[PDB]
């Protein structure tokens, strides 16, 4: 529901940088924050909007 | 690189500044819009970006007279304008004949100001696709416009993102003889093709045009109508 | 892409143009942040100031500019683009008090200042004047009202509103925050602003940088807050 | 300020000696505008470790007397607020918590001696949060492990403290680096598996047991006195292959001794495991790895 | 680096680099400074000879907008000679339409959208000029404001504007500047200018120091530099 | 260099380079020498011709009965600028009744300037104006620039090869100012000889002198009141 568009290679980015950021606390266990990490580093540039002249 | 600006033809092509505002036309927001036997269906697909916004305060659906209902997919800032233009042509009309305006000499003159502006040289085209329609002297009509000043005529059509596939929808769900009520469902449906997949009373804005004259609907009504219409 | 170095105002291929999604970061040349916020009856500005020097003055770095004696605004962005506007939009007001006989409502004044950035954008040889706007307002059977407009011509208005820098994350708190559906008792507006502002920039700093604007349907007068009663604010919210 | 922290901490240093706690209702005030103020690198950072220390000399006077801990959790509720509205970000500013807590932990060695359960568990209750929320410390990590300890020794060890230990296991191996001390918290569990008696939940927290490697070069003999743990893991309940580790560790351990008879249960317990183990590859030449000893021979049960 | 042609285009990263490039224009230009007292405010101008060929006494920077307004340009002079007359103009129509004296305020704003407008279109350009504007009244005190070449106009107490426009504030902002009348701030602003660039880079420069308050009842002219002579008798005895 | 074309550009060292064009077109006029005493305001200027039997081409012209122009540059710019100074001299002349004072002239001629040197569409005046006037204050000697920068002086010179004469007017501007109308034209022209070079020698026919008076009309010279002002010299030192 969010409009990331993110093509089809970089949910493997998000799985990447988010479990391995988990293995910065060395859990295997994945929370919600995971999913904040990786939307703020990752393609967050550009972004989302614009949302003028449709 | 060429083409650039608006005053000199291309080797043998077309106006590719015309061109690209079509293509940012269809570039925009998804809209279906059908002519019936009584009266004619206008419905766009308003999403808000986030949860935010306020679904009061910006109308997509908006009368010309009492009587001609207008719709479009494109740009809003010069959707208004031209609609202010519109506005103020149709009173000088008024004012000349005191008799309200026939729809055909609203898109003949409409579309004398979008050809003035595609005229030479420094103004951009609109980047909207008008959707006109209005119930004058029994008939009801439907008249789609575009940027390069041309005009259509249509019974049922489409306008905005998966335009094509909406319309393929409509030359198979359509036809020729129905009524307000089943083109709204006809038409919900071709909109619930191609827009997402949450559809609220607010995310649809629809306004319709009976012989009685234009009507806007409610999120009342519509609330009503779009809960599971099938 | 370009390709066509967009250097006036034409339409590229597929399919936007690049002069005013240039003039969007214009504000964000400001370096600044802006908050308002519509729960209830009330209505609440906030914005902070960057002044570093002690030879430089405090009253006139303000930003919020009462537009009428109903209607209040403030701006980020470059500030010539920004006082410009503020005067075209006071200069429309009394226009409007001319012709009309009464006071404008808040809608028809950002339709008119869009307008007039779509004539702007519309014709060339002009720079589309890279500011925006936020406009608040007290009207008769609708209550109060927050408005946005764009320098693209694009207005809008709605509940929590934020523009400048930072306002992905001050519309992700404002999307996290305005989702329970508690009423907004004017110091839960307050200290939602306060609180809002003071998790996106993450300073909680003294009442002297932030500049606080309300208009409430007890006095429908635009008011602009005192040090003391922000400190009173701050240190409310402060467990 | 400085002077400012300067005037304050050495003229009331005075009134703790004989008043009440109303000279500690105005320094509330005081402590929350000098942290308000809190300057960068050390200044009153130091400023409020004196003065928290002598917020203990107050601890003294009201906490040493009745117990109450109501001036306790007032204390912490303005330890509260002055956390809250100074942020703290690691701008070189924490060491208003470090003795503070310290020496907090200190009284509550005092007060596992002088005091009851639950003023000392309204101040873990407090510490608690103050530690799991305020930057994780090193030493009171340490007495983090005391605490619990504590709180284990409450009614000495069940089920509510094995989900304790289970919650503190794995949180602070990775924030903190450490190898000797919190070691010997992560031998406790496996009496809080054993005094529950799950084997399985034994072997998960021996998983976590053997995610402890290099367990040696710690202190002198650490590891080899922790070999009386590591075959507490799997002596009674152990079964027949999965044990040559084990059951060699069982005689590394009197390695050190000179002894006979603790010795001796070492080589006839890894020369009697054999009969544990079945048909197997290590089995018919480990039997003559391990013989060699010479105190080996003089069993005639080895002889058999 | 561009795109930086005309004044009425944004870059990729949204900035005009014409506003830049006439910003920087006047960093080139004499160190100006100004201060406010509690009764007035003080101009002062460090001004330089060329070799030998001047009259000390031409084309003096220090300008007289109205009655009590005045200048301290720096920069072009004759964009400055421009915007002084259009200033002239401004609180002209002022005084014919109000019959009283143009709060500093609403000139300054005038002024500011007057700069504006220049900055705005593509046919021009924007101002190469930076100036100041000082005041007083004896229902408001003593107003010092200040415009950037882009038109940003807002208040200080103390500014400077030339070369040396940190290396000035760096020792105006040590002024006791509020408990102090204006009769000690001209030979301040004397030591202030004398401080920076005695001999460096060029070889003579000249002073000059214009003058508002309550002790001119009001009025804007220079000072009779002379009378009194406080920069060289104490600028003699700040060279150590 | 591809910013370098017209006047509405700043540089990227913010010196707009139509100016300094505009500057370097001034530098190749004829020479001219401006200088005054406390009594009489004397400009002078230098003839030269296209060929050796046409006549030359004059400088030094009349505006009004106290205000007199040297000029440098282009010429129909000159009687632009000429029309228009004889023009707002009318102009007031008709209204006030009265001579102009020099100095709100000369503003005037700044404010003139101004707009071809910042809209698009006129190029900068390449002009080379040295004004004598008298006002109520005695004789005033003004030069202007393409950049309208006006300058008040006391001895000014410009146009090609004038810098020489500018350190002679360095070396005697001490002594300019007690003199009376005589040896003041001829050191002016003592400026003028070293505005040459060595090896020709100055003669009637090039050579142009305009006085102005505080009781004295502005009048123009040639050849005959020169002869008179032409004798009263040595050679130079070789």
């Amino acid at each position: 529901a969010r409009p990331d568009k993110i093509s089809g290679a970089d949910i493997n980015s998000i799985c990447q940088e988010s479990g391995m950021l988990a293995v910065r606390e060395n859990r295997y266990i994945v929370l919600a924050k995971d999913f904040e990490k990786a939307y703020k580093t990752v393609i967050k540039k550009d972004e989302q909007e614009h949302e003028f002249y449709k | 690189g060429y083409s650039f600006s608006l005053t000199t033809f291309s080797p043998s092509g077309k106006l590719v500044q015309i061109e690209y505002a079509l293509a940012a036309v269809a570039g925009g927001a998804p809209s279906v819009g059908i002519k019936a036997a009584n009266g004619v269906v206008l419905a766009t697909e308003k999403k808000q970006k986030s949860i935010l916004y306020d679904e009061r305060s910006v109308h997509k659906v908006e009368p010309i007279t009492k009587h001609i209902g207008l719709v479009y997919s494109g740009m809003g800032p010069d959707y208004r304008v031209l609609v202010h233009r519109a506005r103020k042509l149709a009173q000088q009309y008024y004012l000349v004949y005191q008799e309200p305006i026939p729809t055909a000499q609203l898109v003949q003159r409409v579309a004398s100001v979008m050809q003035e502006y595609t005229q030479s040289g420094g103004v951009r085209p609109f980047g909207v696709s008008l959707l006109i329609c209005g119930w004058n002297e029994g008939r009801p009509y439907l008249f789609q416009s575009d940027p390069s000043g041309a005009y259509f005529a249509w019974k049922a059509t489409a306008m905005g993102k998966n335009y094509v596939n909406g319309k393929t929808f409509l030359e198979k769900r359509y036809n020729e003889d129905l009524e307000l009520e089943d083109a709204i469902h006809t038409a919900i449906l071709t909109l619930k093709e191609s827009f997402e997949g949450q559809m609220t009373e607010d995310n649809i804005e629809v306004g319709i045009c009976n012989e009685a004259g234009f009507r806007r609907l409610t999120p009342t009504e519509v609330k009503d109508y779009l809960a599971a219409i099938a | 892409s370009a390709g066509f170095d967009r250097h006036i105002t034409i339409f590229s291929p597929e399919g936007r143009l690049y002069q005013v999604e240039y003039a969007f970061k214009a504000i964000n040349q400001g370096g600044l942040t802006s908050v308002a916020v519509r729960g209830k009856d009330c209505a609440v500005i906030v914005t902070q100031k960057k002044v570093p020097d002690k030879l430089l003055d405090s009253s006139t770095v303000t930003h919020l500019f009462k537009i009428t004696e109903n209607i209040g605004c403030v701006m980020t962005g470059m500030t010539a683009d920004s006082r410009s506007q503020v005067q075209r939009a006071r200069y429309e007001a009394a226009n409007w008090k001319y012709k009309y006989g009464y006071e404008i409502p808040v809608d028809m004044l950002c339709k008119r200042i869009a307008d007039i950035s779509q004539v702007y954008t519309q014709n060339a040889e002009m720079r589309p004047l890279g500011c925006c706007m936020i406009l608040i307002g007290i009207d008769e059977e609708q209550g109060p009202q927050v408005y946005k407009c764009d320098p693209a011509g694009y207005y809008c208005g709605f509940k929590a509103t934020a523009a400048g820098v930072k306002q992905t994350e001050s519309t992700s708190f404002l999307e996290k925050k305005v989702k329970k559906k508690f009423d907004w008792t004017f110091e839960q507006t307050v200290e939602t602003a306060i609180t809002c502002l003071s998790t996106v920039l993450s300073i909680d700093f003294k009442p002297s940088e932030i500049e606080v604007g309300v208009v409430t349907v007890e006095n429908p007068k635009f008011r602009i807050l005192t040090e003391a009663e922000i400190d009173a604010h701050l240190v409310a919210l402060a467990e | 300020m400085a002077d400012g922290g300067s005037e304050r901490a050495d003229g009331r240093i005075v009134k703790m000696e004989v008043d009440y706690s109303a000279t500690v209702d105005q320094r509330l005030p005081e402590c929350a505008k000098l942290a308000k103020e809190g300057r960068l690198q050390e200044v009153i950072e130091t400023l409020l470790s004196l003065e928290k220390q002598t917020r203990t000399a107050s601890d003294m006077v009201s906490t040493s007397r009745i117990l109450v801990a109501v001036v306790k959790m007032c204390y912490e509720a303005k330890e509260w607020d002055l956390l809250n509205e100074n942020i703290m970000l690691l701008s070189k500013r924490r060491s208003q918590l470090k003795q503070a807590v310290a020496k907090m932990v200190q009284q509550c060695c005092t007060y596992v001696e002088e005091i009851t359960d639950l003023p000392i568990k309204l101040r873990l209750i407090d510490t608690l949060r103050m530690v799991t929320e305020g930057k994780i410390y090193v030493e009171i990590e340490r007495a983090r492990l005391t605490k619990t300890l504590a709180t284990i020794k409450e009614q000495n060890g069940d089920v509510k403290e094995a989900a304790s230990i289970l919650q503190e296991l794995q949180v602070e191996t990775y924030g903190s680096m450490e190898k000797k001390e919190r070691v010997e918290f992560i031998l406790e569990q496996m009496r809080l598996c054993l005094a529950v008696k799950d084997y399985i939940r034994t072997q998960i927290i021996s998983k976590k047991i053997n995610t402890k490697f290099f367990q040696e070069e710690n202190t002198e003999k650490l590891k080899l006195k922790y070999y009386n743990l590591m075959i507490q893991l799997d002596q009674h309940e152990g079964s027949y292959l999965s044990i040559c580790k084990h059951y060699r560790a069982i005689y590394d351990t009197p390695c050190i001794q000179a002894e006979s008879e603790k010795w001796q249960q070492a080589l006839k317990s890894v020369v009697l495991y054999v009969i544990l183990a079945p048909f197997d590859n290590e089995q018919s030449d480990l039997v003559h790895r391990i013989s060699g000893d010479k105190k080996l021979e003089e069993i005639p049960k080895y002889k058999d | 680096t561009g795109y930086d042609l005309s004044a009425s285009t944004f870059s990729p990263d949204g900035r005009v680099f014409q506003v830049e490039y006439a910003m920087k224009a006047v960093e080139n230009s004499s160190t100006a400074i100004g201060i406010r007292c509690k009764d007035g405010v003080v101009f002062g101008v460090e001004k330089l000879v060329l070799s030998k060929l001047y009259e000390e006494g031409s084309n003096k920077r220090l300008f007289n907008v109205d009655r009590h307004v005045g200048m301290a340009v720096a920069g072009l002079l004759a964009d400055a000679r421009s915007l002084a007359d259009i200033a002239r103009e401004e609180a002209s129509n002022f005084r014919s339409n109000f019959g009283y004296n143009i709060p500093l305020k609403h000139l300054a704003d005038r002024v500011a959208m007057y700069v504006h407008a220049y900055t705005l279109y593509s046919a021009v350009r924007p101002f190469g000029c930076s100036f100041m504007l000082g005041s007083y009244s004896v229902n408001d005190g003593a107003q010092l404001y200040m415009i950037d070449p882009s038109g940003v106009s807002y208040g200080y107490w103390g500014c400077a504007i030339g070369k040396a426009r940190q290396a000035a504030k760096t020792e105006i902002e040590k002024l006791q500047m509020k408990e102090m009348t204006c009769r000690d701030i001209v030979k301040e602003v004397a030591k202030i200018i004398y401080i920076v660039h005695d001999e460096v880079k060029d070889k003579a420069f000249e002073l000059e120091l214009s003058w508002v308050g309550e002790l001119t009842n009001g009025r804007h002219e220079i000072v009779p530099k002379d009378i009194r002579e406080e920069a060289e008798k104490y600028a003699k005895e700040s060279l150590k | 260099n591809q910013y370098d074309n017209d006047v509405t550009v700043w540089s990227p060292q913010g010196r707009i380079h139509q100016i300094e064009y505009a500057m370097e077109a001034v530098k190749q006029g004829s020479a001219t020498v401006g200088l005054k005493s406390k009594t009489h305001a004397v400009l002078v200027a230098l003839k030269r011709a296209q060929s050796e039997l046409a006549a030359h081409q004059k400088k030094i012209l009349h505006v009004d009965n106290h205000i007199g122009i040297s000029i440098a540059g282009l010429t129909a710019d000159a009687r632009l600028l000429c029309n228009f100074m004889r023009q707002e001299c009318l102009d007031s002349r008709f209204v006030f009744d009265r001579p102009l004072p020099v100095s709100r002239l000369v503003s005037l001629i700044g404010s003139k300037t101004q707009i071809p040197t910042q809209r698009y569409g006129r190029r900068p005046y390449g002009v080379g104006l040295l004004i004598a006037g008298y006002d109520d204050m005695g004789p005033h000697i003004f030069q202007t620039c393409p950049s309208a920068n006006y300058f008040d002086c006391r001895a000014m010179s410009i146009g090609a090869r004038s810098q020489s004469a500018r350190t002679y007017l360095e070396r005697h501007m001490s002594e300019f100012m007690e003199c009376n109308l005589n040896e003041l034209v001829k050191h002016g022209l003592r400026a003028l000889r070293e505005t040459l070079p060595a090896e020709q020698d100055l003669t009637t026919k090039n050579v142009s002198i305009g006085i102005v008076g505080k009781d004295l009309e502005f009048t123009i010279y040639d050849d005959d009141d020169v002869s008179p002002f032409l004798e009263g010299l040595e050679e130079r030192p070789q």
